[PDB]
């Protein structure tokens, strides 16, 4: 339960967040023991590891690792929201907003990942 | 113009994780005979924190409510867990002969054989048995004893429940794992369903007694707001209906018999407590209820259910004759299982268009707890007279009406779904996950 | 020039892990209250993924398969978690008293005195035992009763089979997890090791059907091409020889007994099936196999076997002498353990150098399942006459080795070790793990 | 989970540069119970996810460790020995397949390991120069 | 000048793991199998790494050690699972009618059950008086009806004869990003710092005996005799003594005690002293007397330099039950109680031959005092003997008294036997990430 | 592998070596035997778990994949008023953990506040 700034505007939201992203980092005896208990805890904690590596795997895949907030090189379309900017940012929640882009994912993803693909061709082109 | 990707988004979506039971550690850790207290022993932070979230309306639904789901199965297992290693009863099934008399009908002095240490020695016994926990095997004849077995020995083994654990309800949180929420809605009149205004975070639910009744929810929480009913679809009248109430009514029990508690061994380590004796005279099992409060009471769930049933005339009354176990208000207190008939109490009338009501309860040993056919337990008897005050804070509504009678509606206590009870504590809940993932445009690229 | 890193390699070295159990996608069933239903509920991909590895050569080898031995555990535990929560039969194994059938000695009229739920008590009982399940204590005397017990009473405690529960073997598909994948060597005529010239890749194995048979696999997968042979070593006599067919010759079982089934209770929730009567005339069991169908297979591959086994003449004897589990077609219809003396079968003799068949079938209840001395099983009996019918697709041979034989070669039916089975079904997959990371040369340097 | 879907397979069939050559378009397009606590069967699933974790957990950070880490192909510094194989460079790609490379150069990977650590060393030794 | 932050740091934090346990590749020949070898299935290597820390001084505590609480559990646990399958004498507490076998053994006779629930089988056999308890008042006119002990408590299960409980040194290492430091300074005594320290994967060899008085086995002290004790001056706190020489004992049980076998129930097996062939002799434990005389010589000289101006008396344990007063051992699966009062009968003074200590047996016992549960050793054909290196000692001081001081065996808690040998060692846990100043910025 | 423990913080060269520092059937019986599976399986999460929150916090702190890795946050004579020259060659590393082991919190917090601020720079540059 730290969900700050949540149902604000998504510019607020964000403004929020480039401070609070940052602020991250005897049962046994009878826990564990003599039941189920034991197998449900780690099936909940190895769950968990699974989608924090799945998302950070994903941040990877798009060149993105190691940052909050990470600009790409994929262009905007329009056909995703008819929504322009400053009506995105403004008066609008971010829960409102992924409900609006939640079908255009897939594409989005798919547009990411070939950028990437792309970047990695320039940066051995470099070479 | 751009896409970009954000990490730490809060946006939720609603899932189904395993909740870990969590409690106050101090008196209750100290000894930890308790089961819920032994269970459960994640130490509560003081003052958890309820993180307000403006302008948000979300979506709650208390009956498809897994939360419900998993308080139920974790308290057949902690039950199940805390009958594992004590003794069985196996060997006291055996043919028990019985005199009405048992000098000076409820109580009957029954006599048996029961098996000891030594393999190839019988120590013959006389014990006082209810006689709810006796069926015959012939007919009763009133000069002499005559032969009987204990109730639920063809059916299945009788587990003893053990006389140094104790299961009296303790408040325990529920409280979300990492990488979750549980989200409270504050409506004070949310009307079980539907979209809720008024939404708090917090990493802990507020705290619950798991209590056992069937008829009256006791030692519950107060509504915010006035009286609520709920139903999950009020037109179909099947459906039980959950009444919360604004102010709670006081409930006394009592067992007037002073009971002496004699104990036998039957195998190594294995003892067995039975009813030794009565001092004294024999009077039934009583619950006095404020008549006052009970009436007012009653009177104002009947306007409420007026105006949810307009243009009818409510109507509550007893509920149909059946077996014991769904026809009457059963609960635990002190360790005895009481079953109390509550017909005096749903007997009154529509709301219109010092003194304490005294109620006869019954009381068994043998036990068949949440209708598990194939499973029972034998609760020992406790010295001394047994006394129990409680808070009743809700009712569990039937709707009757089939025939459509006139323009009158018949109300009937409801029970036998333990679910219900705990529903009606985890209305207000949900748990959702967060997807910190998230995608927007803006106007900065990679370049 | 320069070495560089690459991901994703398409790289895989051998390895062994466990493998999930997947069963059909809705299985056409639900509440079947199967024991191959309850485990593998994981539903398998609809459409499966199956990709072709062109131009790729992998060394197979079904002898030193871990696949099998992963099966052969999953089965027996499999079995041993479905007889646990069951009825044990230790107050049976008591003193029987049997006489010949009052018919107007295959089965015999056991008597005996069964405990019930009342330990005081004690039920006289009357059943009909095969004479298999029975060791007498008394020998006979005058054709009145004698003493007798059950089997296997004196090495290790009986547990009836779950009348609720029921062992058809349904398809299940293995499935490799996350980061490993099942190669399939697709080339017909692999003769069980060595390369194989056509490989492609599956999340899970086609639908394999746990079959429990000695001496004539059943209901399995046809072989593509012609009849193959396989063995780990031919030359060697020990090494059992897996006969798959490419064509199914059908065979029907049945007992033609109308059996009358009578229950009682022998504890508390404790109940136990037995035939009370036969109605009618009582008859030996047997099955039927065409004789065209069979005679045509044996001389295929009596032909298959004189090209492995030059100049010699192939026999196809009657087993050797032995107890019954191994030196007979045991198997399983509809919970009736049958045990069928195939000597009629293997009779024929084949020479390269120079109207259904009636086969007399035994029933057993008390079983030993994987030749497990110390364990043990009671199938419980069925109202009615059973009929099963079932595809003869493999053969299981033992081949005799005889030293300095007369240029003849004696192959007797095999059996009695149940990982041939599921080696025979396993043969042509292999499990592999990808090593995704890789290194090479190239032009490009880090600078 | 990392690289572990049969789309990375299949391209065993062709050589090195093709197989490469499929690396880079269709690499992150494939990157993207009843008897629960009953058996043995809950523990055997948890040792089989954990120890695909350990697995991937293991490969990243080797992958870290030579500074190649967020990358498919990473180029490096160390110069490539002929001793470990002085195959053509054109017979390497254009013939032969990652199987039979791999089965070359198996024995001589913890000299070519230990040399990249001490190169990508040397690498942050020289970034220290920020002056 | 800037922060700068440095992975791999080498420090650690104390703390508390559940280590596992690792023996030898050749732990125990798979036919009979071994408890402790069937456990502990981890090969070893050979001579371990040992990285010796230059000029570092750390901190140890032998006392408030978790290893020694998580080597008590791991004893309990595998105890606990070898007795789990094994037979369950319950059916045999029947009614016991015994007689003289022409004092310590009785030959009775009772009626035990057979594979067949409608029949019994009469059965003969030598039970020991320690282990069968008087239900009538023992009159002896001819006979007497006894039970077997402890069926009133709890339920009786057989050791199972196949697994076999014989101690094999095995080796406790820690999991992934954990170590244990092993204080190699000579004349060390727990609950101080150390200057000799190493780093090791895993510890040394350790015997799991179980013993009361005499630490039967183990590693000898590196240098002289050495004193320990929680606190030394508090008389409750139980002192343990670690030898620099070993001192002989062999222990032997000099009777036939043929062993016979019947079926109690289905595949349960019961195995019997049945009879016996010679005489009737007690089982004794013969201690070299030179060796033991200078060893109390010398452990009195070390109680004196800790306790001055005192005389150091040593006496025979105090009155009380069997199960506390003797010196308790487990030979081939016997179980042996000696009184020891010889041993402890001499005087230190502030200002070839043998000693033969009589010992009982018994076969029904209950360990580590958990009432509640109980255990049947069953007999072996031919006479038993076995020998053993005394390298320690339990002693509790009394502590008024006439410039005297009073120390008896004792310490029958056996926790303190595995801290005698884990002392040593600590476990500790690394926390690589780590910051410190130096002279460059970012950029 | 506490290599040159007691060093002075002597390990200039030590910890170069850190980058090679980072690189049975029958005992599958104990898996499915009693609670020593459960033990295995919660002493592995554990380790991973350990292993994962320092990576992300190296990650917040945008050191990640560095060995060592320089930061803007400029040292305060609040924390220890030692020099470098006394830290370096004379004060072993656990003895500098000891000295500022209470001022930890802080530090971290300066390492985020300054790589958020690089990221702002970055963003609002680009
Ligand atoms: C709703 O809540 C009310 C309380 O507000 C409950 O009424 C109480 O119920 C409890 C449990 O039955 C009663 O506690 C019992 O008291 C017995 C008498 O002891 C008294 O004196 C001791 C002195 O130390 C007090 O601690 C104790 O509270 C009493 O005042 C005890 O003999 C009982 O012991 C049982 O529980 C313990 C728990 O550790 C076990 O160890 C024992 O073996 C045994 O099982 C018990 O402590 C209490 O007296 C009742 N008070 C009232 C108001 O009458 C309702 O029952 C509850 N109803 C629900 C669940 O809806
Ligand atoms: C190789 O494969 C063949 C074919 O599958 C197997 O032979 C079959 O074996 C199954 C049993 O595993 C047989 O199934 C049984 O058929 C009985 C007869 O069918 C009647 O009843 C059904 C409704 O149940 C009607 O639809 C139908 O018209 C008939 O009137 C059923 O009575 C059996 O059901 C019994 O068990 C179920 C629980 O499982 C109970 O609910 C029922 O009340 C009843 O007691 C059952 O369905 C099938 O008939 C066999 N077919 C053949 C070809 O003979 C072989 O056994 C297999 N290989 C080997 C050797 O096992
Ligand atoms: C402290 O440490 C010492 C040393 O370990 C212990 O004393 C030892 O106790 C064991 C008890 O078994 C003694 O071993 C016995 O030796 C007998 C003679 O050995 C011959 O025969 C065996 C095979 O039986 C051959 O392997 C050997 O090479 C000789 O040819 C054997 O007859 C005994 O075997 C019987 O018992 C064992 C028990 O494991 C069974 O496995 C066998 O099948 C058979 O039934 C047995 O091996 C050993 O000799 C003693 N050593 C010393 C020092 O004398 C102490 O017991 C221990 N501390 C205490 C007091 O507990
Ligand atoms: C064990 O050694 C420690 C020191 O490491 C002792 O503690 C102190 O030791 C000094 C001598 O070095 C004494 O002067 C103090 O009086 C001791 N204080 C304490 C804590 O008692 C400790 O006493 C020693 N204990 C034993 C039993 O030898
Ligand atoms: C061992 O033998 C010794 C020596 O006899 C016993 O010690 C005697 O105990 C009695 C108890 O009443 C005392 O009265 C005697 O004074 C003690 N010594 C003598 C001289 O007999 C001891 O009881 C026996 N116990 C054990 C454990 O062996
Ligand atoms: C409760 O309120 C919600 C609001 O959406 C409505 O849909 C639902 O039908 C109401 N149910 C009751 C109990 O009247
Ligand atoms: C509570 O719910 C009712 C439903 O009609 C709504 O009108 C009201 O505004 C809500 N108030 C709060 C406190 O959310
Ligand atoms: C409620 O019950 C009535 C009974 O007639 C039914 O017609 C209606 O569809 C039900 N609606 C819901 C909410 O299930
Ligand atoms: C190649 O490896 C060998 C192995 O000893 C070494 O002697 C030689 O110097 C190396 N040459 C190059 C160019 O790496
Ligand atoms: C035990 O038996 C062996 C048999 O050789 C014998 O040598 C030894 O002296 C006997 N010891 C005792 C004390 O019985
Ligand atoms: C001290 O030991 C001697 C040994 O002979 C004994 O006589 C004396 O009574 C003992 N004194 C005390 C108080 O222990």
């Amino acid at each position: 339960g730290f969900l700050g700034a949540a149902g604000s505007t998504m510019g607020a939201a964000s403004i929020t967040l480039t401070v609070q992203a940052r602020q991250l980092l005897e049962c046994q005896q009878h826990l564990l023991q003599d039941g189920h208990w034991g197998i449900k805890q780690l099936q909940t904690r190895v769950l968990a590891i699974e989608h924090y590596l799945k998302d950070q795997q994903l941040l990877g895949i798009w060149g993105c690792s190691g940052k909050l907030i990470c600009c790409t090189a994929v262009p905007w379309n329009s056909s995703w929201s008819n929504k322009s900017h400053d009506e995105i940012w403004g008066n609008m929640t971010w829960m409102q907003w992924d409900r609006e882009i939640s079908n255009y994912t897939n594409t989005i993803y798919r547009l990411l990942e070939d950028s990437q693909n792309q970047q990695e061709q320039n940066e051995k082109d470099l070479l | 113009l751009w896409v970009t990707v954000y990490y730490g988004v809060p946006v939720w979506k609603d899932a189904e994780t395993t909740l870990f039971c969590a409690s106050d550690a101090k008196a209750y850790e100290k000894e930890k005979r308790n089961v819920w207290a032994t269970h459960c022993c994640v130490p509560t932070d003081p003052n958890p924190q309820e993180m307000v979230l403006e302008n948000v309306t979300e979506n709650f639904n208390m009956w498809k409510n897994d939360m419900v789901e998993q308080m139920h199965e974790d308290v057949i297992s902690l039950w199940d867990q805390s009958l594992k290693p004590c003794v069985k009863l196996t060997p006291l099934c055996v043919t028990l002969e019985c005199r009405q008399v048992n000098t000076t009908e409820e109580i009957k002095n029954c006599s048996f054989n029961a098996t000891t240490e030594l393999r190839d020695k019988k120590q013959k016994v006389y014990a006082l048995f209810y006689r709810l926990d006796i069926v015959p095997l012939e007919e009763e004849r009133k000069g002499n004893s005559s032969k009987y077995r204990l109730i639920n020995c063809n059916t299945s083994a009788i587990t003893q429940a053990c006389p140094k654990v104790t299961f009296d309800p303790i408040p325990i949180h529920y409280c979300a794992p990492a990488g979750y929420a549980i989200l409270k809605c504050n409506n004070k009149t949310f009307n079980g369903t539907g979209p809720c205004n008024n939404v708090s975070t917090v990493q802990c639910t507020h705290g619950i007694k798991p209590v056992v009744s069937t008829q009256l929810l006791l030692n519950g929480s107060l509504a915010e707001g006035e009286i609520i009913i709920r139903s999950e679809n009020l037109t179909n009248n099947v459906k039980t209906i959950i009444v919360h109430l604004n102010e709670s009514v006081e409930i006394v029990c009592t067992r007037p018999n002073n009971n002496t508690v004699k104990s036998i061994r039957i195998g190594p380590g294995q003892w067995f407590y039975y009813t030794g004796d009565i001092i004294g005279n024999i009077r039934q099992a009583y619950c006095n209820i404020k008549k006052d409060d009970w009436i007012r009471t009653l009177q104002r769930v009947g306007k409420k259910l007026a105006e949810h049933f307009p243009r009818r005339i409510i109507n509550f009354t007893q509920p149909a004759g059946g077996d014991l176990e769904i026809t009457t208000h059963s609960f635990n207190c002190r360790g005895e299982f009481f079953y109390c008939n509550t017909s005096s109490l749903f007997n009154s009338t529509y709301n219109p268009n010092s003194l304490d009501i005294t109620i006869p309860c019954r009381i068994k040993q043998i036990i068949n707890m949440w209708q598990r056919v194939g499973q029972a337990m034998y609760a020992p008897p406790i010295e001394g007279n047994i006394t129990c005050k409680s808070n009743i804070t809700g009712l569990l509504l039937v709707r009757d009406g089939g025939v459509e009678s006139n323009e009158t509606e018949i109300f009937r206590p409801g029970g036998g779904d333990m679910r219900n009870n705990w529903r009606s504590e985890l209305y207000k809940y949900k748990v959702v996950e967060i997807k910190p993932l998230g995608i927007a445009p803006t106007r900065c690229k990679r370049r």
